[PDB]
């Protein structure tokens, strides 16, 4: 079927057989604008699985599929590098969790 | 011709055979490339990367 | 009235196949070129009885001079209105021209379909935000109605003379 | 090719519609990637659309991004050579040639048994009939 | 419509196969045993074959 698949079911027919395709179709799409990486304490940042979001103002990490946005920490983030061979890198703070628990 | 309808209709079936496929290769056509609705175009700017 | 070239002995003309092309009559030394007479199928176009019953008819790659005329590249077509249009239709004709009824029968150039710029931009994604779910079918035969035929009740059916 | 009895239809679409599809797939993937085969439009640009593409493979995205220009070099070399393997070779189109030198072939042979006796005096149908009578040419004729 | 194709060419298949049976061929008549009541066995041994 057109989509990505989820599931089908299968009908007789009187010579053949009749398939129905159950798919997702991704709906009301709103746009926003992007960035590869992220510069933060002079080192790259780029998202475990998803993509940098931003609304206007802020950053956050989604989906690809879904919008569901999400503050960047270092627990949805990776380390690569310093933010100078990076072409479109931006800046933005990346809320480590475990300062506050000692601070 | 007189002689030749006395072949019953050997004639119906070999016209109905080449536009039998000649409906196909028009189908082929259209089931590989015909598989957008939609036109869509590149942007007057090309940056790519 | 050819353009060939016959060398002063020859007198008529075989280029593929051995179909006589051109042929000098034998009093002004003038080379004529031969095509054979246009033929061709005739199609009818129908809107279906329940609808209506005007008809278009094509002639299959004969040109219009020959025979509401529309000189398309697939014939020439009879009885319907070539419009400027472009309409997603029922009845193909060919060389990218279809035919439909709509209280009359008129002649298009197959539209592809909608025109879409992508707002590409080089810092910007569109991400959806819902989504919905889709039921579709498919139809695929797997089998046909089996047969069996005997030979000697076909061809001679009881006579053993035969 | 009307020669005799034989006719050849025109294709539904003409090649300047079919240029018109793959006008718009080409500019179909190259500004969203694969989210036309499953709905709507959806903007990426072409730098992480690639990056989606080396997670498919198993190699983490940091990997483009760091080498953007090395592998936009690669590919631009590499369609390069692609119009020179073509434009220059022998027949790299040899499968689709061999279509077009079969129809036409099995065409001729097909024209060329019309000037054959099959067992008949002459090849020529008008000829039986003018030098002979009605009620044994039908012999010949079948 | 792709399941109803199939039972309408083995259907029509099956007729044009019945109605080949009502030509002469070239022979007197179309059916056998019009032949075997009317000729001669050295003779209607030619139109049968
Ligand atoms: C994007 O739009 C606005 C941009 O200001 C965001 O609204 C602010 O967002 C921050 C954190 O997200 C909050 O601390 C502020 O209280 C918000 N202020 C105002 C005036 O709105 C909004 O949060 C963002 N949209 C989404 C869905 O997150
Ligand atoms: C992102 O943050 C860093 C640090 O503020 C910026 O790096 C500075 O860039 C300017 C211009 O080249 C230099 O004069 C400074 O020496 C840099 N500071 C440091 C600590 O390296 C960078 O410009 C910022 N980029 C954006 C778009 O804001
Ligand atoms: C065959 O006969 C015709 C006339 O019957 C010839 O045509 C004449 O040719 C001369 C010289 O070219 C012209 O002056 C005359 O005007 C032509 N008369 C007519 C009626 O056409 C022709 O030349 C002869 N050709 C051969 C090979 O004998
Ligand atoms: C996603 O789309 C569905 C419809 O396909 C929305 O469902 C409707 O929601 C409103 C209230 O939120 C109801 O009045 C309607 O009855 C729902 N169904 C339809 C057909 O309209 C849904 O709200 C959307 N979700 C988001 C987050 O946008
Ligand atoms: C995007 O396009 C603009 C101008 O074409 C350019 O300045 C910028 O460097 C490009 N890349 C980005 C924002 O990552
Ligand atoms: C044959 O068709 C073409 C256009 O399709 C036209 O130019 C030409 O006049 C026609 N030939 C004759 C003898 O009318
Ligand atoms: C279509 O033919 C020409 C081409 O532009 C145009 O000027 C004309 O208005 C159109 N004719 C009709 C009947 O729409
Ligand atoms: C972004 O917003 C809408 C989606 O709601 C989209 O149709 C539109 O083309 C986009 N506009 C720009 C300037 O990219």
């Amino acid at each position: 079927g057109k989509g990505y698949h989820l599931m089908s079911f299968p009908q007789s027919a009187p010579h053949g057989v009749v398939f129905l395709h159950v798919t997702y179709v991704p709906a009301q799409e709103k746009n926003f604008t992007t960035a590869p990486a992220i510069c933060h304490d002079g080192k790259a940042h780029f998202p475990r699985e998803g993509v940098f979001v931003s609304n206007g103002t802020h950053w956050f990490v989604t989906q690809r599929n879904f919008y569901e946005p999400q503050i960047i920490t270092t627990d949805n983030t990776f380390v690569s590098g310093n933010c100078d061979v990076v072409i479109g890198i931006v800046n933005n703070t990346v809320y480590d969790p475990l300062q506050p628990e000692l601070d | 011709s007189n002689l030749l309808l006395q072949y019953g209709s050997f004639c119906t079936q070999l016209n109905r055979a080449l536009t039998g496929i000649a409906v196909e290769q028009d189908k082929n056509t259209q089931e590989v490339f015909a598989q957008v609705k939609q036109i869509y175009k590149t942007p007057p700017i090309k940056d790519f990367g | 009235e050819s353009n060939k070239k016959f060398l002063p002995f020859q007198q008529f003309g075989r280029d593929i196949a051995d179909t006589t092309d051109a042929v000098r009559d034998p009093q002004t030394l003038e080379i004529l070129d031969i095509t054979p007479c246009s033929f061709g199928g005739v199609s009818v176009i129908t809107p279906g009885t329940n609808t209506s019953n005007q008809v278009a008819v094509l002639y299959q790659d004969v040109n219009c001079t020959e025979v509401n005329v529309f000189q398309t590249r697939a014939g020439c077509l009879i009885g319907a209105e070539h419009v400027n249009n472009s309409y997603e239709c029922d009845i193909p004709i060919g060389a990218g021209i279809c035919a439909s009824y709509q209280q009359s029968i008129i002649a298009y150039t197959m539209s592809l379909g909608a025109e879409n710029s992508v707002a590409y931009s080089n810092n910007s994604i569109a991400i959806p935000t819902n989504f919905t779910i889709s039921v579709t079918t498919e139809i695929l035969p797997v089998s046909m109605t089996k047969t069996s035929v005997d030979c000697t009740m076909y061809i001679c059916g009881d006579s053993t003379e035969c | 090719q009307k020669f005799n009895g034989l006719t050849v239809l025109p294709p539904l679409l003409t090649d300047e519609m079919i240029a018109q599809y793959t006008s718009a797939l080409l500019a179909g993937t190259i500004t969203s990637g694969w989210t036309f085969g499953a709905g709507a439009a959806l903007q990426i640009p072409f730098a992480m659309q690639m990056a989606y593409r080396f997670n498919g493979i198993g190699v983490t995205q940091n990997v483009l991004y760091e080498n953007q220009k090395l592998i936009a070099n690669q590919f631009n070399s590499a369609i390069g050579k692609i119009q020179d393997s073509l434009s220059s070779t022998a027949s790299a189109l040899g499968k689709l040639q061999d279509v077009v030198n079969q129809n036409a072939q099995a065409l001729n042979t097909l024209v060329k048994q019309l000037s054959s006796n099959f067992g008949a005096i002459s090849s020529v149908l008008n000829d039986i009939l003018s030098r002979l009578d009605p009620p044994e040419a039908e012999v010949q004729i079948d």
